[PDB]
């Protein structure tokens, strides 16, 4: 177990414990979502029973605001979602008009 | 002997390297990220082409970055652009010739 030679650990990993290996993970599993275009799915438990065919409303109004589903669609109806440009329709709409 | 198609594709493809220098970029500092201010001049430049007017408006600012071997993207700086556009300009001049 070194502390020199780009002056630190080296071999095996380097000075870095199973809390390190995990953080490393960590660091670029998140980042490399930020990488990309994500679309969402939100899904609703329809009651604690286990039970099938049955919903209970209170459990869903809960679920609903504190996830903040109110203000996605709030969000969606009040913006303008597609930041795209403007070429994109002289060129392809010669055909059509 | 060349082909009465060939006469204007070869004028079609050098005349777009008088076109690109009009790109007029413009500071909106909140972050430098300067989108140019128009369409024309970079239009008069893709149907000369016949690329995609929509993969050329946005892939100018927002390419995807090979980063080691993975893909990320990002917007670019103002001047990265600027400078970045009047290179695609010559750099068809000299593969043209």
């Amino acid at each position: 177990p070194i502390e020199k030679g780009k002056g630190k650990a080296k071999k095996g990993s380097s000075f870095q414990t199973v809390s390190a290996l995990h953080r490393e993970n960590l660091n670029k599993l998140m980042t490399n979502l930020r990488s990309t275009h994500p679309h969402f799915v939100r899904c609703i438990i329809p009651n604690e029973t286990k039970s099938p065919g049955v919903m209970d409303n209170p459990l869903v109004m809960h679920q609903l605001r504190c996830n903040g589903v109110l203000e996605g669609i709030r969000i969606c109806r009040k913006g303008f979602p597609n930041r795209i440009l403007y070429g994109d329709f002289r060129q392809r709409y010669r055909i059509l008009n | 002997g060349f082909t009465s198609e060939e006469k204007n594709s070869m004028y079609k493809l050098t005349g777009a390297i008088m076109h690109f220098g009009n790109m007029k970029f413009k500071l909106k500092q909140r972050e430098e990220q300067a989108e140019p201010d128009g369409t024309e001049e970079a239009d008069k430049s893709a149907y000369l082409m016949g690329l995609n007017s929509a993969d050329l408006l946005k892939g100018l600012c927002h390419p995807r970055v090979k980063v080691g071997n993975e893909y990320v993207t990002k917007g670019q700086n103002v001047q990265q652009v600027i400078y970045a556009t009047g290179a695609l300009a010559k750099a068809v001049y000299e593969r043209m010739f």
